[PDB]
């Protein structure tokens, strides 16, 4: 097995267009995700809040759907609850909130975008490993 | 309990006193060899 | 005589469906628009005699109700289990990942 | 209905005899609570006799 | 003066057990922990060891053997805190929460340094070099890992080592599951220690009893060849020197028998060092070496290793220990 | 507690025997000069 | 009846100890 | 029912054995209550005695 | 006004405030008012487990306990609803609160109760025409005590309710009737009864305070035994707010 | 056949203990001269 192109290509909106992401871009968005997300998001699972999670399927069923780039990048700039009734921008890292998030300061437009492709293709990768917690260990 | 922690205190003032009066009464003579 | 409560309980519609009246909050996750904010006022306004009076929780909005409309086949209402609903399990019932 | 003397107690009634009524867990043969037996309980006068 | 009599009396090395200062310590809070032991041991009634009402039986008329049996560690719900029994309105409390183990341990831990210090003691009345409490702070230090620092790097003295057989064991298990003892250097070191001590004594033993002079007939036993006291080597040192130095080679043999009983001194005892150094490090959860998905394919797909093995060995211990004390996702300590 | 008869004449002719034995040795032993 | 029995072998070790230390064979020096 | 408790005859010491060992609980049970004072009658009506 | 360090090991914050000697007032209740406990909170000094006699006709009276489970017994932080009913009775119905604390008293014997004195969902109710509160007030009432372990709690051989085996696992064939009692977990909902006598009044600040005795009962294990039926004796204190 | 479990530990210590005191007396006077 190899990291393939068909492996890196992720869904960009929630229309249907999709984005093939370098194999440079996704080990950014590796070590971006180590730098700023894996402390709680760690393996894909959320420690704070554990039953919530990165898996695809969850990001596809929350309220606006976050399982492709675009909507990524988005709840990086504006995070939201699960249903998307109320913004958590002051408890959750963010460019909104990079006062007081200071390790999302210097995140750029390609720093998210290469976060949201990681986390996209994780999934895809490990199998049940992401979001399945000390289980799949 | 009151009647105890005293009894307790004092055995072990006592013991510890011995100890560090005996250690200065002169312990560095107390060897075969020198002194 | 002497039977597991719960396991009797997954006997009923409790095991394939969401439970208004005995559910831990979390299994809301598991639908589009319910967790948090829906999720909160259902546990927080249970028991319920049927499930179409989850309809008629108070403070519920046009949105809300549209939501809980789409979802209705996916709940059901059995009797009150103690034991899945004493100690604030249906908040926090000891499981995570 | 369950004495001394039908669980095959052999010193404890002697003990007994002389004034020894209470234990360190709180009973007492003459069947009462609330009772400090002080240091001569039956455990206390076992002791001492080990010692 | 009867001060100077005491002290010739404390001192004396003409008394069948050497006392000393050291020993004047020693010998009340020694003879404490073992009195409380024995009768913890035997009778003292089930002890909230995790603080959470669920009660552990440790003493042999609560349904324990010898194996099982164990003085209990006090309760999570004390701590670090110190609890002798006037700080409990009642022995029953006292009792309950698992004072017996803190009284235990801290006698037990003041006599053993006290035992250091009486043979250091003891070394210097008779005219030795002085070095033996130096090869006893090894295990000592072992003792004071266990019962002392890995407690107060945890935060309770639950998590110190139960008085017990199978306490011990849990002990081990769950210190696996949460440190990866295994994996960590300090532990491996510790483990060289011990094979190679009983290695080292299992040679060094057999070289000596190969090389012993003929002073003895067929019938009796070869220990009669040696008298106490003689000034006479009783056994050839060249002999055994020349079998080792043609076991391996010349030059992994000792021909010096101050190097090599010194080597002999040496080995466990730094060993033994490392792995109690271990158990204090870890008790600050320095943990040992942690391999989980090193090993990754081109894809990026996890390819095990044994670490991996080890880690579902240690996640089953982790998810099973003290089943109902966690309220929460991790274990922090 | 449910234990096994048997462990308890076990137990003791395990200690009983092989003690016995050796201080028949030992007493044997006192008695030669 | 097992407690018994582990309290008297227990304490047949520690009389043991006791005639080993007091009751030893002295070492007659040569 | 203490009373009654004595007026028995398996409290009797002279009703042993010499091999029957153990307590007196190990022989009839350990005695949980008085059933009361049994008291016989005929078809007449009349009370009769247990010898 | 003492702090926390003033506090913190000394035993106090397991008392309940007391109030002063020299108050006995009565504080009025206006009928269209509804007012609220900011604060109840309960301070038991005595347990009192029901023995069990072996005849099934005795006195089966209480006797005295030693408490094991140090100063960690208090109720406290409770809030609830002081409703006026048309009788003239008061009804407080609690809402939340620090209202459980799990105790262990140990009977003579060696014996060990543990028991979940609790408050649990109380209402209680006076005797009607109280228009003021006086130190003649009496609140009767009933509370739910719940099983004194949950559902996820699982015994030493890691059989429970919601989670754990179902069977003896370490005897894998032996027979299964005889241990039915402890291979099923049983979650058990009782009913307790609490007298609140009130014994001073401050009708300034609205604060009251007297002695309760509650009745409930002990754990049960799961239903692997039968439960003690406990008494508790203590003292209490109430801040009566105007809503 | 119900009997006495102690019983067999009984007959064992009283064939034993006492067997066992006579071979030590008569083992340690055959090594006498
Ligand atoms: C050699 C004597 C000796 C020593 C050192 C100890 C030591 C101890 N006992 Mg103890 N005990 C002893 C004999 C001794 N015992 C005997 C003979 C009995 C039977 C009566 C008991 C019965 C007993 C009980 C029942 C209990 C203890 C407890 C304790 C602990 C705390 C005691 C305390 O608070 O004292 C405080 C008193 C002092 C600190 C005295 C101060 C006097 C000097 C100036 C010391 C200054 C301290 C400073 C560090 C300097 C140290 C000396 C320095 C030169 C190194 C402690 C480990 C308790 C325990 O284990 O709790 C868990 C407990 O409950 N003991
Ligand atoms: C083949 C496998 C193997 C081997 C060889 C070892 C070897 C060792 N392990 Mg280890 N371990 C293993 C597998 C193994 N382990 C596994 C699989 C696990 C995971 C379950 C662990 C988990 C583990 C833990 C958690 C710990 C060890 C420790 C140790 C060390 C214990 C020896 C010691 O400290 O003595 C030193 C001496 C003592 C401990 C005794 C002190 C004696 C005091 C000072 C006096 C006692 C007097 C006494 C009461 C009275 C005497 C009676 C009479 C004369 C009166 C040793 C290096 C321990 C360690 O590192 O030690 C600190 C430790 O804590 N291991
Ligand atoms: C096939 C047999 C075998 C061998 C070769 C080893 C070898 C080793 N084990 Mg191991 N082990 C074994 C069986 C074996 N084990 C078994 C059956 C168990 C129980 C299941 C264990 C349990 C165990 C534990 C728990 C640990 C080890 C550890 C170790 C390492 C250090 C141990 C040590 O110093 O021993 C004492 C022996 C000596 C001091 C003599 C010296 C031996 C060295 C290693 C050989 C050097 C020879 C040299 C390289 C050859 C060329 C020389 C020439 C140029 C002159 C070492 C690599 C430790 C470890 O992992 O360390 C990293 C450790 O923690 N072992
Ligand atoms: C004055 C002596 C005396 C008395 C009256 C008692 C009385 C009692 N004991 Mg007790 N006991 C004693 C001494 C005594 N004990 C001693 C010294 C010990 C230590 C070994 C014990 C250990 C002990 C235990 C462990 C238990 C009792 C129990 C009991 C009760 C039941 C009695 C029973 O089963 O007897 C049985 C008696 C016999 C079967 C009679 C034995 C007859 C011998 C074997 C005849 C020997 C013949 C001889 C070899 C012939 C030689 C001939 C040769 C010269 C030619 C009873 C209250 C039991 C109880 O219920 O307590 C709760 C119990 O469990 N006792
Ligand atoms: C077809 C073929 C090739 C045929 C074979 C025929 C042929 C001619 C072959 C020969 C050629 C040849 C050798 C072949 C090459 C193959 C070869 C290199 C083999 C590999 C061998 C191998 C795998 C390993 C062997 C090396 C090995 C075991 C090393 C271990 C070294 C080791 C740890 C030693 C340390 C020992 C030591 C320092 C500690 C001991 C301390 C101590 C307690 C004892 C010492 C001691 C104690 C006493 O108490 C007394 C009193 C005395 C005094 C004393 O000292
Ligand atoms: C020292 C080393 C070892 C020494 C040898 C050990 C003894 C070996 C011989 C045993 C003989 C006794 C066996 C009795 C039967 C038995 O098992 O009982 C067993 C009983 C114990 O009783 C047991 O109790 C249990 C719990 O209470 C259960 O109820 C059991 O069913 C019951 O058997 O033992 C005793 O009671 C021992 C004490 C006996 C004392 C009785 C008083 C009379 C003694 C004086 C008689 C003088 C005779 C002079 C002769 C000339
Ligand atoms: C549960 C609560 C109750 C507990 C009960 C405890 C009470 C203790 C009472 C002690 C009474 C005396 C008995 C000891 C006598 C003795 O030992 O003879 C040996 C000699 C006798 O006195 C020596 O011998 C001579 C005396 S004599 O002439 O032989 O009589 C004398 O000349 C010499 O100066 C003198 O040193 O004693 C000595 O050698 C010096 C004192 C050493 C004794 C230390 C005790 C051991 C402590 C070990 C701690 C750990 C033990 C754990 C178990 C493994
Ligand atoms: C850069 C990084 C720093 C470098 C690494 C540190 C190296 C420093 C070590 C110094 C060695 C000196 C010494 O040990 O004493 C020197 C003595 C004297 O040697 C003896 O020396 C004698 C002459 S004299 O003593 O030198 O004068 C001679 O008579 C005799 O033949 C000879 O054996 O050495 C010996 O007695 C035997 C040599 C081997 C014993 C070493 C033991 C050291 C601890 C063991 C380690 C175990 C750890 C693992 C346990 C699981
Ligand atoms: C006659 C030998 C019997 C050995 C049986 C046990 C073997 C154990 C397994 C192998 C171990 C190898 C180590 C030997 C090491 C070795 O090399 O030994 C050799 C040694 C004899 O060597 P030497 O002739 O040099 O004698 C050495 C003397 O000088 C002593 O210093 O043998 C013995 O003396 C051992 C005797 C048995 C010791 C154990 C006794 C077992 C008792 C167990 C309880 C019995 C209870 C019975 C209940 C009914
Ligand atoms: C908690 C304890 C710590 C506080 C107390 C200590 C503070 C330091 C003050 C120093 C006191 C030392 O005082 C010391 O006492 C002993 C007892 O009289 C003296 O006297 C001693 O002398 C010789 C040894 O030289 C002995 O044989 C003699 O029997 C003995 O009396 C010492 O010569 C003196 O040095
Ligand atoms: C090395 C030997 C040292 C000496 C050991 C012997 C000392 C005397 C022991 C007396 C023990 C009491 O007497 C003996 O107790 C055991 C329980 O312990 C009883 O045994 C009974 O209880 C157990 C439960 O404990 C039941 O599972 C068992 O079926 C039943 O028989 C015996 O019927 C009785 O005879
Ligand atoms: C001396 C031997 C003592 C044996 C234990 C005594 C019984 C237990 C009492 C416990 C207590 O209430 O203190
Ligand atoms: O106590 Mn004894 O072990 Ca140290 O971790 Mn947390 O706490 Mn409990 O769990 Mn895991
Ligand atoms: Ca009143
Ligand atoms: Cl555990
Ligand atoms: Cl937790």
């Amino acid at each position: 097995a190899e990291l393939t192109p068909e492996v890196l290509t992720v869904p960009l909106n929630s229309e249907g267009k999709t984005i093939t992401l370098t194999e440079k871009q996704y080990l950014e968005g590796k070590r971006l995700f180590q730098y700023a997300c894996a402390s709680c998001h760690v393996g894909g699972i959320t420690k704070t809040n554990p039953s919530l999670d990165l898996r695809t399927e969850t990001l596809a069923l929350a309220t606006p759907p976050r399982d492709n780039i675009e909507g990524l990048v988005d709840y990086m700039k504006n995070p939201t609850t699960y249903d998307g009734e109320q913004e958590i921008a002051e408890v959750h890292p963010s460019l909104r909130s990079a006062d007081i998030f200071p390790k999302m300061r210097n995140l750029t437009e390609k720093d998210l975008v290469a976060i949201a492709g990681h986390i996209l293709v994780e999934p895809k990768i490990l199998g049940d490993k992401w979001g399945g917690g000390k289980v799949y260990y | 309990m009151e009647t105890l922690k005293i009894t307790v205190y004092i055995v072990v003032t006592f013991f510890v006193l011995l100890f560090v009066f005996g250690f200065l009464s002169g312990d560095p003579a107390r060897n075969p060899k020198r002194k | 005589e002497l039977v597991n409560v719960v396991d009797e309980k997954l006997g009923t519609a409790y095991g394939e469906k969401i439970d208004l009246n005995n559910t831990n909050i979390a299994a809301f996750i598991q639908y589009r628009g319910l967790y948090p904010t829906l999720a909160k006022l259902i546990v927080k306004n249970a028991p319920y005699e049927s499930v179409e009076d989850v309809l008629n929780i108070p403070g519920l909005t046009e949105r809300q109700k549209q939501i809980l409309r789409e979802n209705l086949e996916h709940f059901t209402v059995t009797e009150v289990e103690t034991a899945l609903v004493e100690g604030g399990d249906r908040y926090n019932n000891g499981l995570y990942k | 209905l369950n004495p001394m003397w039908r669980q095959g107690m052999f010193v404890l009634p002697f003990m007994a005899r002389l004034g020894v009524t209470g234990s360190w867990s709180g009973w007492s043969i003459t069947g009462e609570t609330g009772i400090d037996p002080g240091f001569w309980s039956f455990e206390g006068v076992a002791l001492a006799h080990i010692v | 003066n009867l001060w100077e009599r005491f002290c010739n009396w404390v001192t004396s090395t003409d008394n069948r057990l050497y006392v000393g200062w050291f020993g004047v310590i020693m010998i009340p809070t020694l003879l404490a922990a073992t009195i409380c032991f024995v009768i913890a041991f035997i009778a003292a009634p089930p002890v909230d060891i995790d603080g959470i009402r669920e009660p552990v039986s440790g003493s042999l008329l609560y349904g324990n053997n010898i194996i099982t049996g164990a003085v209990v560690p006090s309760s999570n719900a004390i701590g670090l805190h110190f609890y002798p029994i006037w700080e409990a309105a009642s022995l029953d409390e006292w009792l309950y929460n698992g004072g017996p183990y803190q009284l235990i341990i801290f006698h037990f831990l003041l006599g053993a340094s006290c035992y250091m210090g009486r043979q250091w003691e003891l070394s210097y009345r008779l005219g030795m070099r002085p070095w033996i409490c130096v090869a006893y702070s090894a295990p000592l230090a072992s003792a004071f890992a266990v019962f002392l620092i890995y407690p107060i790097g945890q935060g309770s003295f639950s998590d110190g080592m139960p008085l017990g057989i199978s306490g011990t064991f849990n002990f081990m298990i769950v210190f696996q599951a949460e440190h990866n003892i295994l994996m960590h250097p300090f532990h491996q070191l510790g483990v060289a220690g011990v094979f190679g001590g009983a290695l080292f004594c299992a040679m060094h033993g057999s070289l000596v009893t190969s090389s012993l002079i003929r002073e003895t007939t067929e019938t009796e036993s070869a220990n009669y060849g040696y008298k106490f006291g003689q000034e006479e080597e009783t056994y050839n040192i060249v002999a055994a020197h020349g079998y080792f130095g043609r076991l391996i080679f010349q030059y992994a043999s000792f021909n010096n028998s101050r190097s090599l009983h010194f080597f002999l001194a040496a080995w466990p005892v730094v060993g033994v060092w490392f792995t109690a150094l271990g158990i204090s490090t870890m008790a600050f959860n320095l943990n040992g070496f942690n391999f989980n998905h090193s090993v990754i394919d081109a894809k990026g797909n996890v390819i095990n290793t044994w670490a991996d093995i080890i880690n579902r060995a240690n996640l089953g211990m982790e998810v099973m220990h003290e089943r109902n004390a966690h309220n929460f996702p991790l274990d922090l300590a | 507690m449910e234990v096994n008869q048997l462990g308890l004449i076990a137990t003791a002719l395990f200690v009983l025997v092989p003690s016995v034995f050796l201080i028949i040795l030992y007493v044997q032993t006192e008695s030669q000069q | 009846m097992e407690t018994i029995t582990y309290v008297f072998i227990f304490a047949c070790i520690i009389a043991l100890f006791f005639f080993a230390i007091f009751f030893r064979e002295p070492p007659r020096i040569t | 029912e203490k009373l009654a408790f004595y007026d028995y005859i398996g409290n009797n010491p002279a009703k042993g054995g010499l091999f029957r060992t153990g307590p007196m609980n190990k022989g009839d049970g350990i005695a949980q209550a008085w059933k009361g004072h049994a008291v016989f009658r005929n078809k007449e009506g009349e009370e009769l005695f247990v010898r | 006004t003492l702090t926390y360090d003033d506090i913190v090991g000394t035993g106090l914050a397991n008392k309940c405030p007391t109030l002063d000697d020299t108050a006995r007032g009565a504080y009025p209740i206006d009928s269209s008012q509804t007012y609220r406990i900011a604060r109840l909170c309960l301070q038991p000094t005595t347990f009192l487990v029901k023995e069990e006699p072996k005849n099934k006709r005795q006195e089966a009276e209480f006797v005295p306990t030693k408490l094991v489970t140090r100063e960690t017994t208090s109720l406290d932080q409770i809030q609830g609803e002081l409703k006026v009913n048309s009788d003239g009775s008061l009804t407080f119905v609690e809402e939340d609160g620090i209202d459980f604390q799990p105790v262990t008293v140990q009977m003579a014997g060696g014996e060990r109760i543990p028991l979940l004195f609790t408050v649990k969902n109380l209402v209680a109710s006076t005797q009607p025409n109280v228009t003021s509160i006086t130190t003649s007030t009496d609140f009767k009432g009933e509370f739910n005590v719940p099983s004194y372990r949950t559902a996820n709690f699982l015994d030493p051989k890691g059989r429970g309710l919601a989670s754990g085996y179902d069977s003896a696992i370490a005897l894998p064939q032996a027979k299964e009737e005889e241990l039915a009692r402890a291979n099923v977990k049983r979650f058990s909902l009782t009913k307790g009864q609490i007298s609140l006598n009130v014994a001073k009044v401050d009708g300034r600040t609205g604060e009251i305070a007297g002695t309760f005795e509650s009745e409930q009962l002990s754990d049960d294990d799961m239903g692997a035994h039968e439960p003690h039926e406990v008494k508790i004796q203590g003292v209490f204190y109430a801040s009566i707010e105007p809503a």
